[PDB]
RNA sequence: CUGGUAGUUAUGGCGAGAAGGUCACACCCGUUCCCAUCCCGAACACGGUAGUUAAGCUUCUCUGCGCCAAUGGUAGUUGGGGGCUUCCCCCUGCGAGAGUAGGUCGCUGCCGGG
RNA sequence: UGGGGCGGUCGCCUCCUAAAGAGUAACGGAGGCGCCCAAAGGUUCCCUCAGAAUGGAUGGAAAUCAUUCGCAGAGUGUAAAGGCACAAGGGAGCUUGACUGCGAGACUGACAAGUCGAGCAGGGACGAAAGUCGGGCUUAGUGAUCCGGUGGUUCCGCAUGGAAGGGCCAUCGCUCAACGGAUAAAAGCUACCCCGGGGAUAACAGGCUUAUCUCCCCCAAGAGUCCACAUCGACGGGGAGGUUUGGCACCUCGAUGUCGGCUCGUCGCAUCCUGGGGCUGUAGUCGGUCCCAAGGGUUGGGCUGUUCGCCCAUUAAAGCGGCACG
RNA sequence: AUAGCUCACUGGUCGAGUGACCCCGCGCCGAAAAUGUACCGGGGCUAAACAUAUUACCGAAACUGUGGAUGAACC
RNA sequence: GUCAUGGAGGUAGAGCACUGUUUGGACUAGGGGCCCGGUUACCGAAUUCAGAUAAACUCCGAAUGCCAUGUACUUAUACUCGGGAGUCAGACUGCGAGUGAUAAGAUCCGUAGUCGAAAGGGAAACAGCCCAGACCACCAGUUAAGGUCCCCAAAUA
RNA sequence: CAAGUAGUUAGAGCCCGUUAAUGGGUGAUAGCGUGCCUUUUGUAGAAUGAACCGGCGAGUUACGAUUUGUUGCAAGGUUAA
């Protein structure tokens, strides 16, 4: 398991940025979800790593 | 002045001058060179003036190599003409020089006269330069 | 002034089906002038050099010798 | 061992040098016949085995040309952030072209004779 | 349509722009089309180009033969691109598939239209056979409807039988080229002008830009009797200003009055005079050039609407610019 | 031109460093306009500027805390 | 949306194998002269050695983007039919190009953002730049860009 | 002694007493703050309209078409003059 927190806003970000964040399950700012450690999830995270905080 | 004898197309795009020189960074023919430090357009008139200044100082001893040629041509419009109605008419020839390119070489003269001739030539060009050895 | 100014309209050439896609017979796979892609197995060359599937199957863009390509359709 | 017939991006090609055989295949001898030359039995076709491996062919050696090809580095660039913005710099991931180490005088299948 | 006019263009095909799928604009950069072929189409069989070198000739650099090298340096009806030597290139024999009814399924696409197509039936051409043939190596070579003309037709035919007339199938008549074609049929002046609108769009002024313009510098060949730098400074290079000629079309068209003169000034300094200095190719008087300096000063007339400019007579001097050309 | 000074050099006094060249960081000149300082917002600053590193705090209608109103989906 | 796998496509870059442009050297088959065919450099075509250049050059060739397959992991739409519209003057900023002069708050395309239709905090003031999306009330708290000598909340760290 | 889209938030002082409730009037001083409409890429706009107040002043009706909702009957439904 690992913890995902959206710390930066999506205003001013391109569409793939927003679609990836919206597919991760994050809503408003400072929102938290718990996922697993698949290669797909890490592939998402490396794409929007500048908008997010990752924790176990 | 160096001008091509024939051209396939009369009008040409202006291009760009990003990056280092593709080739010619290293002196090969002579043993003294004038290397460009930044990128600029060099016209054939400036090349002729620089060559004349370089040669006159050496008293026509030694040898000179010109490592650039004005392949590209540029156009221009008259005064009082609005925008539109085609492209202008060609006026001159330029050689887009990228940084790191060596454009003049000298051989057959000692340190002092070679360095002074290159210094004299470098003041006719619109680009910052430096002197290199082989 | 401006003796130029004319151009034709684009003919939408290119590839119309992907590698590994199930394809129905008779459907176009590549529109092209001349022969950039040769017809392989179960595909045919048209009048204006298009390639079409002659049977249902799976598209496979394969390679002939050093500098040529071909496309073929394999029943599942 | 050879003749025939396929697959494989030339690592399979080109070039140079040597050897062998009518068992096969060849060159070879002839034009009455089937057939043929904008003329020519050169070729195509037909009919035979006197002679010879000179050539094809087959085998053997090479890097001379060619072809294949790393590792490392560099150019470029998706994403993020800055400058003094003809342009330049930093972080992360991807990563050529040229050059080179090196490889190569092929590798597999089936049928008939010996 | 970088205001309108003058000039040019208006439909179709090929390449670059075009940012490695498709698509993509400009009065952007280059070219072609409004046909041709009775074989330059179909099929069967066969083979191979440009150029160079040497050998002889009338005949030469180049005409026709001979040997060698020769992966395309040729050709492919025609513009370009893509392709093609297992020919799509070149010869010969026979022929007319340059066929009739069609068509699963796709591409393109707002519509109208446009493109490809295996396979089925009828009847054939070439080939021994397998098999190929619904024009040409592939993409231009073309315009709807309405209305008329010609050929065919087991369709209708206004009481019935006919007929006139219509329908259906095949085909013909457009520089309708402003090429999705307003009608079968069409040019100019307006300063005598009028209405509806627009700062969506021009003339003045402002704004952005600084090619041009004014001014200042860098290098230094040279002129200066010698001596580059007292004074000029070629060939080239770098800036500042926002006074010129321009570029753009951001405010103003329910109104921002335009040139010159008069009255009244005020500001900048890149200083015309006066003040203080350095160098001089400064003997003196008079000068040249640069540096600091904006305190005050900076004429009256002839010609022209003139700004400007030339001229007359003076003066210590008769400065250059900004302020909606104050 | 000869002249005057004087170079290369030598002999002495002296007592320890003295030469050019290349690269990088930050600065200097080049640097001029029109109502009034007028190219840090002002005062003012020799750090209250610049470079690298660290730690606290301020700072939005963002997020959270408490109380209300309301839409959709599903129970 | 990401991951794994398979494809089509010649841009950036690079290169000279074709096509144009081009520099130096040796030989140049020659032309003209000084000549008695030599001297040839005054030019020398082909060949070759080396070194350059290209939007309409390519023996090569990425990063991204695109088309699919999946049974992988997340996530909430996609399509068809019908009723009703408005829109067809766009602007600036970053990046890739054309025209222009590699001028313009210029003009015309590709791509992303913001304004248009968006208040709030920072750039003194400031549609388009940086942070960030206002259901209402509170004399509560933590942070973003930007800041902490005084105007002016917070370090004369 | 003051630089003001005239208000709003904080607020002393003075004067009152209500549909009785964390009430009313005025406000020294402090922070923030460039009217309404129209038309626009964009207006506080030096772009348009309005002196102020009151009244009047702009998607309606008839006959057809189509689609949704409701009611009656249903292989039938329904009348017009
Ligand atoms: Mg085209
Ligand atoms: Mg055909
Ligand atoms: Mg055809
Ligand atoms: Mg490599
Ligand atoms: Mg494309
Ligand atoms: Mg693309
Ligand atoms: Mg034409
Ligand atoms: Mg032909
Ligand atoms: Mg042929
Ligand atoms: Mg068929
Ligand atoms: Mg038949
Ligand atoms: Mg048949
Ligand atoms: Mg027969
Ligand atoms: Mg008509
Ligand atoms: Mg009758
Ligand atoms: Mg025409
Ligand atoms: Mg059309
Ligand atoms: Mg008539
Ligand atoms: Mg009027
Ligand atoms: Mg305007
Ligand atoms: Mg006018
Ligand atoms: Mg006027
Ligand atoms: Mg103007
Ligand atoms: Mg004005
Ligand atoms: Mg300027
Ligand atoms: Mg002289
Ligand atoms: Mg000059
Ligand atoms: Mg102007
Ligand atoms: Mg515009
Ligand atoms: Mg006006
Ligand atoms: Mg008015
Ligand atoms: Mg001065
Ligand atoms: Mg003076
Ligand atoms: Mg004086
Ligand atoms: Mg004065
Ligand atoms: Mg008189
Ligand atoms: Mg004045
Ligand atoms: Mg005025
Ligand atoms: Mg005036
Ligand atoms: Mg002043
Ligand atoms: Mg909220
Ligand atoms: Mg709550
Ligand atoms: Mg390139
Ligand atoms: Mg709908
Ligand atoms: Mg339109
Ligand atoms: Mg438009
Ligand atoms: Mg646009
Ligand atoms: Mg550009
Ligand atoms: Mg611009
Ligand atoms: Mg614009
Ligand atoms: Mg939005
Ligand atoms: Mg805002
Ligand atoms: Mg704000
Ligand atoms: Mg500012
Ligand atoms: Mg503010
Ligand atoms: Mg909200
Ligand atoms: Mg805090
Ligand atoms: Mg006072
Ligand atoms: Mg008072
Ligand atoms: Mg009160
Ligand atoms: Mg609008
Ligand atoms: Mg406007
Ligand atoms: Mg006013
Ligand atoms: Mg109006
Ligand atoms: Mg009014
Ligand atoms: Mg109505
Ligand atoms: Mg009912």
């Amino acid at each position: 398991k690992l913890e995902i927190t959206l710390k930066r806003s999506l205003i001013g970000r391109p569409q793939p940025q927003r679609k990836t964040v919206q597919a991760l399950g994050l809503g408003k700012t400072n929102s938290v979800v718990v996922k697993e450690d698949n290669p797909a999830i890490r592939g998402m995270i490396t794409k929007v790593s500048h908008l997010v905080d990752v924790k176990e | 002045m160096l001008v091509p004898k024939r051209v396939k197309y009369r009008r040409e795009f202006r291009g760009n001058m990003r990056g280092r020189a593709k080739g010619g960074t290293e002196v090969a023919f002579g043993e003294y060179g004038l290397q460009a430090v930044e990128a600029s357009w060099i016209t054939n008139r400036q090349i002729e003036a620089a060559r004349i200044a370089m040669t006159r100082y050496m008293k026509r001893g030694g040898k000179v190599w010109i490592k650039i040629f004005p392949h590209k041509s540029y156009t221009s419009k008259p005064i009082g003409v609005r925008m539109g109605k085609g492209k202008g008419a060609p006026e001159g020839w330029v050689s887009p020089v990228k940084r790191g390119k060596i454009m003049f070489e000298i051989a057959g003269v000692p340190e002092d006269v070679a360095r002074e001739a290159l210094r004299l030539a470098a003041h006719k060009l619109p680009v910052k330069t430096k002197i290199v050895k082989r | 002034s401006t003796s130029n100014g004319r151009d034709s309209e684009s003919k939408r050439l290119g590839a119309k089906r992907a590698d590994g896609q199930f394809v129905t017979g008779g459907s176009i796979l590549y529109r092209q002038r001349g022969t950039k892609i040769y017809p392989g197995t179960n595909v045919g060359r048209g009048g204006d050099d298009t390639l079409f599937a002659k049977t249902d199957g799976v598209v496979r863009f394969e390679r002939m010798g050093r500098d040529k390509k071909k496309v073929s359709v394999y029943p599942e």
